[PDB]
């Protein structure tokens, strides 16, 4: 089993097909392109993910290979150790591991960096949300107030 | 009239510095919900370790095997919210006090939670009201 | 670094990660994209209602009437409302999972008989204290709610053996089942679940009128994994010894609180318990022979608690902490006849085990105290 990927900026990367299955994007293009004899092994374009950022997603589906999936669950603080590890990056980073976990349809990956997301939203006031994450407070000191007028009962 | 009783033991130094804490309100990880027919739903806040170490009740209510929460809410009945204070002021500055119509109830909960030592003075309490 | 250029879509799965608290009175006060975000109600699904303050009632119905989009419903402590927002709240969410309401002593059976008829996908039920539970409005969820796999009815003294049996007849997916102190359930109900749902993977009977006739009858379930048999009515050693020989999927065994068991039978357990990893044996009148056959026989157990054994001893510690490879929480709580200079050379020349006295955990705690020290 082998597939090979190409990615926006023009890098190639060859893996294993059933490490690439873990992406239903891919596994479904792949299963409707390729179901047939393949064409001299084509390559796979991928045109919303570069390559620093597909590497990071083959890093982490090749240790994320042996994962048994059983979708609707309490939410905890689970969040794997290796997972941990592997998004100590920036923001940048981040979100464009995000962007790929949607694009390729990780839903691993994705419920590891929203809850990453979710744990740096935890425990700051807004203007510490605000600073964490450049984000300009359009509140006008009336709606700041009518805000949480309306949520006082927490 | 009022009855009193007080112990000396290795804990002199942890109980009283565990009681300055539970007065802080500070780390806490046991909230006992006190009910007694028709008396409020009294609240107190108290350390694990400080109830297990003076009964074997609580130990055991306390090793339920998973306790990733931190925080565990253990409701009581059958005790007045009076009784099991002043049971959590014994475990946490080894001494009680009571009133003298106050021994029966004081000693029930000491039974309920067996612990010994007040349950001793208590016994010795009520033959001395003879 | 920008978040708002991520989809709406991956901003509301972040949301949801966060408490009803973080999100009401931080994320809805950052901006006013993220107000209209977590002001949204189609992508609620899990709410946490716990305590609130007890601050609704008519709420419950506004938000009822608000979303259908609830799979999991956690109405713990808060007193406020009435049987009646419970009653619409079910009324208006049919394709609710998980219901957990813990110490509602003013909810009675009205609000679980609309329950049970309004949302038969029903999996997990935690219905703590809450007393006037009878019966009668237990076998509406025990015939209605037959998806049902996790079910908790702790200190919840108004129920007999008829809910039970009849939640047992039902209901063949309950791989969870708790209820503590509960009199009035004695062996019948025991028996009648073990028999008739082989699902059955947590279970426990605390303080309930339970003896070994009914602890036997589990012996049925090779599904078990954890066992809760603490204060219980006279269970012998060779009832427990049967249930860790059959039932050998085992591996959280609670004994406290029973002043029969002895040595030997901790003995055979270790032995023929392949998959025990946690074993608790609080007051159990034992000796130092159980926790040297546990360390010399059992190559699995990782937590063991002895708390308050009288005759538990130095050696009984420092046997089972040099023979125990798969040991690492002990559980020395209240060992009198231990010194605690013993226990302080175990904790120095001893990795990886957390040794459990009172001082040695009161001392963790004053640890964590020191880290924002006072006097």
């Amino acid at each position: 089993p082998s597939i090979k990927l190409q990615s926006s900026d023009g890098e190639i990367f060859e893996v294993d097909v059933e490490i690439a299955k873990q992406s239903v994007t891919i596994k479904t293009m792949l299963e409707d392109l390729g179901m047939d004899d393949e064409g001299d092994d084509d390559p796979v374009p991928l045109p919303n993910v570069n390559a620093a950022i597909l590497k990071k997603v083959i890093q982490w589906c090749t240790h994320h290979k042996d994962d048994p999936p059983p979708n609707k669950e309490k939410r905890t603080d689970d969040i794997p150790v290796w997972d941990q590890e592997f998004l100590k990056v920036d923001q940048g980073t981040l979100f464009e591991l995000i962007l790929a976990a949607n694009y390729l349809d990780i839903k691993g990956l994705l419920d590891v960096t929203c809850k990453t997301v979710a744990n740096m939203i935890k425990g700051k006031t807004p203007e510490e949300i605000r600073k964490t994450f450049n984000i300009k407070n359009d509140f006008t000191e009336e709606e700041e107030a009518q805000v949480r007028k309306e949520n006082q009962w927490c | 009239r009022t009855f009193s009783y007080t112990l000396e033991d290795h804990t002199k130094q942890a109980a009283g510095i565990m009681n300055e804490l539970r007065l802080s309100q500070q780390l806490c990880d046991v909230t006992l919900q006190v009910k007694y027919q028709d008396a409020p739903a009294a609240q107190f806040m108290a350390h694990k370790v400080v109830l297990a170490s003076s009964s074997p009740v609580f130990k055991a209510m306390f090793t339920n095997g998973l306790r990733e929460q931190g925080m565990e809410v253990v409701s009581i009945e059958g005790i007045h919210p009076k009784v099991m204070e002043r049971l959590i002021e014994f475990a946490y500055t080894a001494s009680i006090s009571m009133g003298e119509k106050c021994v029966l109830h004081v000693m029930n909960g000491a039974v309920m939670y067996q612990i010994d030592s007040v349950v001793r003075a208590c016994a010795d309490f009520l033959v001395q009201q003879l | 670094p920008d978040i708002n250029q991520l989809p709406p879509s991956i901003l509301l799965k972040i949301f949801s990660n966060l408490s009803l608290d973080e999100r009401c009175l931080s994320a809805s006060l950052v901006c006013k994209y993220w107000r209209d975000l977590c002001l949204d109600f189609q992508f609620w699904k899990q709410l946490d209602l716990s305590s609130r303050q007890q601050v609704t009632d008519e709420l419950l119905e506004k938000i009822a009437s608000r979303s259908q989009n609830i799979i999991e419903i956690n109405i713990s402590d808060c007193r406020s409302m009435s049987d009646n927002g419970v009653c619409v709240l079910a009324f208006k969410c049919p394709g609710l999972l998980r219901y957990t309401a813990y110490r509602c002593k003013q909810l009675s059976d009205t609000s679980i008989i609309a329950v049970a008829s309004h949302c038969p996908l029903l999996q997990k039920v935690h219905v703590g204290n809450q007393d006037k539970l009878t019966d009668e409005g237990l076998k509406q969820l025990g015939s209605k709610c037959r998806e049902l796999k996790d079910i908790h009815f702790g200190q919840c003294y108004k129920i007999s053996d008829e809910g039970m049996i009849v939640i047992a007849k039902g209901c063949l997916k309950l791989q969870r089942i708790y209820m503590q102190e509960n009199k009035l359930v004695t062996d019948q109900s025991v028996k009648a679940f073990a028999e008739h749902c082989p699902e059955l993977q947590y279970v426990g009977f605390m303080g309930c009128s339970v003896t070994s006739k009914g602890v036997i009858h589990l012996t049925k379930l090779r599904n078990l994994s954890s066992l809760d048999l603490r204060h219980i009515t006279e269970l012998d050693n060779e009832t427990v010894m049967e249930i860790v020989k059959r039932c050998k999927n085992l591996s959280s065994l609670n004994l406290c609180l029973n002043w029969i068991i002895n040595d030997r039978c901790v003995e055979v357990i270790a032995k023929e318990g392949q998959n025990l990893k946690e074993l608790y044996l609080v007051s159990c009148k034992i000796t130092d022979y159980a926790l040297i056959a546990i360390g010399r026989y059992s190559m699995t157990i990782e937590t063991v608690d002895v708390g308050w054994c009288k005759e538990i001893t130095d050696q009984g510690a420092t046997l089972i902490a040099q023979s125990s490879k798969s040991l690492r929480y002990l559980g020395l709580m209240r060992c009198d006849k231990v010194n605690e200079v013993t226990v302080e050379q175990l904790v120095q020349q001893y990795p990886h085990i957390t040794f459990s006295t009172v001082l040695q955990d009161c001392k963790r705690t004053l640890e964590r105290a020191y880290q924002m020290g006072w006097t």
